This record gives structure tokens, sequence and C-alpha cells, in this order.
């Protein structure tokens, strides 16, 4: 049973969650457009898009605001390409404006490495075996978004203070919604360790996107650190 | 640095 001072969080993080929609005119040119190099270019526009929903979402999460400024860019830069992950998952796992067939399509021919490719979808579909409810994938987001093991994060002490109730909540769900299995709960934070393999590779292929004189945008550059 | 992530969260 859920607690009421814990229930209020979990209300606020939905709500919170759900607050923010990708725009049709992105996700339209999935359907409409013509090339690896448009595909490339449409990816980067939903890319820069998620960014700026991301940082809503978190300036929403309870407690982030408070943080050391240093450390808020810090949490911001480490996790964003796994929130990506995770909502490109949910997508694909679940819907009207993703376009699964075209945007896989899309995906694939983008002048993308397979060696990549290859694993993320082999995620995709392991993270939507799971059936994975839209309050676990909107907790497990705020989770890696307050991931305190981040690099350059100066008080670590104060990021798990924000963490830990938030994995606290899901596994009462985990056993809650799902009692047959209680592995459940630590299914979910397996991802949270492959979301993390992910990451150390998209370094390697932002390089290879580079030195191929790909373009990013203002924002993607800054959450990445593109010089 | 980090002029725009600063500017979003201000915002
Ligand atoms: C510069 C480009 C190529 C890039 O650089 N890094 C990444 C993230 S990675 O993990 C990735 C790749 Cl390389 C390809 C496909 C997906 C992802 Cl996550 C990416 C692409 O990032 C994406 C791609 C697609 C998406 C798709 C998002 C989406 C779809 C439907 C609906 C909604 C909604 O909010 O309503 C969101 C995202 Cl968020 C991020």
């Amino acid at each position: 049973g859920s607690t009421p001072d814990q229930q209020t969080l979990l209300h606020f993080i939905m709500d919170s969650y759900n607050k923010q929609r990708m725009p049709q005119e992105i996700t339209n040119k999935i359907l409409k457009e013509e090339s690896a190099e448009e595909n490339f270019l449409i990816l980067t526009e939903m890319a820069t898009n998620h960014v700026q929903v991301l940082v809503e979402f978190t300036k929403k999460l309870p407690g982030f605001q408070t943080l050391d400024h240093e450390d808020q860019i810090a949490l911001l830069k480490g996790s964003a390409v796994e929130a990506m992950f995770l909502r490109s998952a949910e997508i694909f796992n679940k819907l009207p404006s993703g376009h699964s067939d075209l945007l896989e399509e899309r995906i694939r021919n983008s002048g993308i490495s397979d060696e990549y490719i290859t694993p993320m979808f082999s995620f995709y579909k392991s993270i939507g075996e799971l059936k994975m409810t839209q309050e676990e994938y909107a907790l497990l987001t705020a989770i890696v978004i307050l991931s305190p093991d981040r690099q350059y994060i100066k008080d670590r002490e104060a990021v798990e203070k924000l963490q830990e109730p938030l994995l606290d909540v899901l596994q009462k769900l985990c056993k809650i919604h799902q009692p047959e299995n209680p592995q459940h709960f630590a299914e979910l934070l397996g991802r949270l360790t492959e979301l993390r393999t992910f990451n150390h590779h998209h370094a390697e292929m932002l390089m290879s996107w580079r030195v191929n004189d790909h373009k990013f945008t203002p924002l993607l550059e800054e959450i990445w650190d593109v010089q | 640095a980090h002029q725009l992530l600063r500017y979003l969260l201000d915002a």
C-alpha cells in the first residue's frame, strides 16, 4: 500500500510527465519527407525538441531546483541520451504520433552504424517485453535523470535524497501491480545499467558523426559538449 | 559556459 505522502509524488510526476508532447509538425516529417541525410536531420530535430521536454520535466521534479546550479547542469548532461532512449522505447512499445514502421526505417537508414543501431532495437524489444506501464516509464525516467553517480557531480549525497524516494515508490508498485514476479522491480533497474552502456557508445558515435561533417543544434552541442 | 540550459531552466 502507498502512503498519501508518496501518493502526492506519483500524481505530481505523472502529471509532469503528461504535461509535454512532441509537436506534430516535427513528427509529421517521419511521414511526409523524403535520403540518409534527411532521416538523420529529422532525428536531430527530435533530439533537440526532447532536450526541452526533459528540462521542463526536470524543473518539475520535486527538490531539483534547490540543487547546486552547477550540479543541475551535470544531471541534465549525463542523463539526456538515456532519457531519449526511454522515450523512444515507450513510443515504439506503446503510439499514434510514433509511426513505428516509418520511424524505424528512417532510423535504420540514417548513416548510423549497425554496431549501435542493432543493440538499440534489441534494447527496445526487451524493454517492451517487460510490458512496462506509463508509471514505470515515467518514474524510471526521473530516477535516471536524478542519478547521483554522474560525472562532475559535486554534492552526490543531495541527489540520493531526491532519487531514493522514487525508487521506494517503484518497488511498491512492482509488488502491487506485479505480485506474481517480485524480480520485476530488479528487471526495471537492469535497464538503468544497460541504458548506461549506450552513453559510453554515444560519445564514440557522436565523434563518428562529427568527422562526417554532421551538423547539430546549439542545444545538443551544449548538452553533449560539442566544440 | 552553458548559457542555453540555464536560460531554459530559468524561463
Ligand atoms: C543527432 C541525432 C541523430 C541523435 O543523436 N543522439 C540521439 C539519441 S540516440 O539514443 C538515438 C538514435 Cl542515434 C537514433 C534513434 C533514437 C535514439 Cl534515442 C539522437 C536521436 O534522438 C532521438 C530520436 C528520436 C526521438 C523520438 C522521440 C519521440 C517520438 C514520438 C513521440 C515523441 C513525443 O515526445 O511525443 C517523441 C528522440 Cl526523443 C530522440
